[PDB]
């Protein structure tokens, strides 16, 4: 359905979020302490039921957990019933 | 002697309260009751099987 | 000014048993293998059943040599 | 009535992660030695008695007078998997599993396998925590040897310390920085202290007395602690706590090495809530909802449920002995009206003869499974046994469908065989 | 192997400084940062001539001459 045989070169890398990080040989801020003191406001994860009118949460777990089986290819092969 | 302790005032004693079938457990030691409680203090767990 | 000559390595001679009675580990194991976060030693999996007698003091802390500790 | 909201407390370290538990320890959180019976107390059989106490009187226990049969409450067992855990869980289980050997769990869930010379040895096989290291302050400090040789003893002072409950410190003295740093690194892992953060913070306040360096934990809402010292407490995971050296950071003695010092010794002295309660006896108000099924369980053994059957024990005592134990000729047509003609076919357990019954096919798959035993000289022979007969027919041992030879590399004639296997089928 | 009293201290080294608690005193200590801690049991002297806990001082809402802490 809706089909088109288009083509595509670069796809992303494994979304498994351990790719290498690009080294570095010096840090542009050669300040530890900042990373041991960075405080942030509150994340509040529910204010009042949590409603809101797009389903902003719902919406992005369900488009990580897309392209997610799409990466890890509905990840079936490795095992489903081997039990 | 069932009659008889009954209506004789007699009394039984260790021995044949024994011999009765009666109780099971007869102590020689001292102060029993103070080694039955630091024995169940050195105790640790309370679960049936322990 | 003339110390005894092996003096300085000395044990603290109430101090150095403590470290190693057996209601420490047990109180030093208990914790370590509730976190969860290691895999208690055989003699844990007993000892934890059958703990050490409670009033076994040291001669060190108890001052009165008499006692049959 | 406590404007301290439990929605705003603990202080943020950046991305320094501390653990906090759901519920319960991890460690208390598995039972299996008490669901499962193992234990000393299972094993060693004195006191299984107890359990059947209520057979002293055998009129009384038949005519079940008082329902209280059991050891601790109603029944012998009636809440054996809650109402045992009342006990403050001092010593746990922990982590039990033999499934993968401790070098392998270590191995996969710590990065200390790939560091096997600083583990002493104790802790060898043990931690699945991954440790982080940091390297408080080295030193350095002149070792004479000898009045002529002098070396730089660099000496270090670290903690290893990871969040999820576990850290020690470990000081040490060696010539090199490396060596120094491995050497303290052992004896880090040597001094590893735990903490029971199920509390996630003291209590109560530790005043604790180091090496000199006058120490106090305390609670606070949130760590409120030097740098080094809120980095240890977070890497001890305390995430309500607050730790206080000397009264003020200008108060002597300070140094990298007492700080980190006194708060580990502080982190020790610290007792658990669980620890305090039973060391007073007493029933923590936190596990108290495990008598609830007890509780429960009394309440709801009103009339039926109290009410024992009359005469029933259920000891039903040894009397007489049986044998079904039929002979083999017999069993091999037993179930053969009720089951597959031929049921027992080939459990040596079963049939006291193990062989019988078969058909010569799956004799045949038994022998394809045996193995070519070696040849002595007295059985070497010049002749051609079915064996490489067959080999040089190249067919197979298994081809003979109809032969009712079944092991052709038997010295045996045609009707030998057939004769030693006529007995069975 | 350790004692149950953890430590005990006295409300005053000395008997010249009576230290008469607040009820709202006795209650910031029950008052752990948000969780309810009767865990320090400090016994005061009422004025009714009773010697109670911090506990049943509080649950009175009557404050007494300091005697001890102990844990």
């Amino acid at each position: 359905m809706k089909y088109a045989d288009l083509e595509l070169t670069t796809r992303g890398e494994f979304p498994h979020g351990m790719k290498e990080p690009g080294f570095v040989k010096k840090l542009d801020q050669n300040i530890p302490w900042y990373f041991s003191t960075y405080r942030s406001m509150y994340h509040w994860p529910i204010t009042g039921d949590n409603w809101s009118d797009l389903n902003e949460a719902e919406k992005h777990h369900d488009l990580h957990m897309f392209y997610t089986l799409a990466w890890w290819k509905l990840g079936e092969g490795i095992f489903d019933a081997n039990d | 002697l069932a009659e008889f302790i009954m209506l004789t005032g007699t009394s039984l004693f260790a021995g044949d309260a024994l011999r009765l079938g009666w109780t099971d457990l007869f102590t020689t030691l001292p102060d029993m009751s103070y080694h039955i409680k630091d024995w169940f203090d050195t105790t640790e767990h309370m679960h049936n099987d322990a | 000014y003339k110390m005894p000559k092996n003096m300085g390595v000395a044990p603290r001679f109430d101090v150095w048993n403590e470290s190693y009675e057996p209601w420490q580990h047990m109180k030093r194991m208990g914790r370590l293998v509730g976190t969860g976060f290691y895999i208690p030693p055989e003699w844990y999996n007993h000892f934890r059943m059958f703990p050490p007698i409670n009033h076994n003091f040291q001669q060190e802390k108890t001052l009165n040599p008499r006692n049959e500790s | 009535k406590n404007l301290n909201s439990w929605y705003a407390k603990g202080t943020m370290r950046g991305g320094v992660p501390r653990i906090y538990y759901a519920w319960m320890r991890p460690g208390s959180f598995t039972r299996r030695r008490f669901e499962k019976m193992r234990n000393p107390f299972v094993d060693l059989e004195t006191g299984t008695s107890l359990y059947f106490r209520d057979t002293r009187d055998s009129a009384e226990a038949v005519a079940h007078a008082a329902d209280s049969k059991g050891l601790k409450g109603m029944d012998n067992a009636i809440d054996l998997y809650n109402e045992y855990r009342i006990v403050p869980d001092l010593y746990p289980e922990g982590f039990q599993w033999k499934h993968k050997l401790n070098t392998e769990y270590n191995q996969w869930r710590s990065n200390t396998w790939l560091t096997p010379d600083l583990i002493p040895q104790e802790h060898r096989g043990r931690f699945l925590c991954n440790f982080q290291l940091n390297i408080v302050a080295y030193d350095m400090r002149v070792v004479k040897f000898s009045p002529k040789d002098h070396r730089q003893w660099i000496y270090c002072v670290l903690y290893v310390g990871s969040g999820k409950g576990i850290a020690g410190w470990g000081r040490a003295v060696a010539p090199s920085t490396q060596e120094a740093k491995k050497e303290a690194i052992r004896e880090a892992f040597s001094n590893i202290i735990a903490v029971d953060l199920e509390q996630e913070g003291p209590m109560y306040p530790v005043r604790v007395n180091a090496d000199g360096v006058r120490v106090l934990l305390y609670p606070a809402k949130r760590i409120v602690a030097n740098f080094r010292v809120a980095d240890i407490l977070c890497a001890f995971g305390f995430q309500h706590a607050g730790c206080r050296i000397n009264l003020k950071a200008t108060n002597n003695p300070k140094s990298p090495t007492h700080t980190v010092e006194g708060v580990f010794e502080a982190v020790k002295a610290l007792r658990s809530v669980s620890e305090i309660a039973a060391s007073r006896g007493k029933v923590p108000h936190s596990l108290i909802y495990n008598i609830y099924p007890y509780l429960e369980e009394i309440r709801r053994r009103k009339g039926m449920m109290a009410m024992h059957p009359p005469g029933k024990d259920g000891l039903l005592m040894p009397d007489r002995v049986v044998d079904n134990r039929l002979p083999d000729h017999l069993k091999k047509g037993y179930y053969d009206d009720v089951y597959w003609k031929d049921f027992f076919a080939g459990s040596r357990e079963h049939l006291n003869e193990p062989k019988m019954g078969l058909r010569g096919d799956e004799m045949r798959q038994r022998l394809e499974s045996a193995q070519s035993r070696p040849i002595s000289s007295s059985t070497g022979s010049g002749r051609r046994t079915l064996e490489d007969v067959l080999k040089r027919l190249g067919k197979t041992t298994k081809d003979l469908g109809s032969i009712p030879i079944v092991n052709p590399r038997l010295d045996i004639k045609l009707p030998t065989h057939i004769k030693r296997n006529y007995s069975l089928h | 192997g350790d004692s149950t009293i953890n430590v005990i201290e006295p409300c005053a080294y000395d008997g010249k400084t009576e230290f008469e608690w607040s009820p709202k005193m006795m209650r910031r200590l029950m008052n752990t940062h948000g969780i309810h801690n009767r865990l320090v049991v400090y016994i005061c002297r009422t004025a009714d001539n009773r010697v109670i806990d911090h506990i049943q001082a509080v649950k009175e809402n009557v404050g007494g001459r300091g005697l001890i802490m102990v844990h």
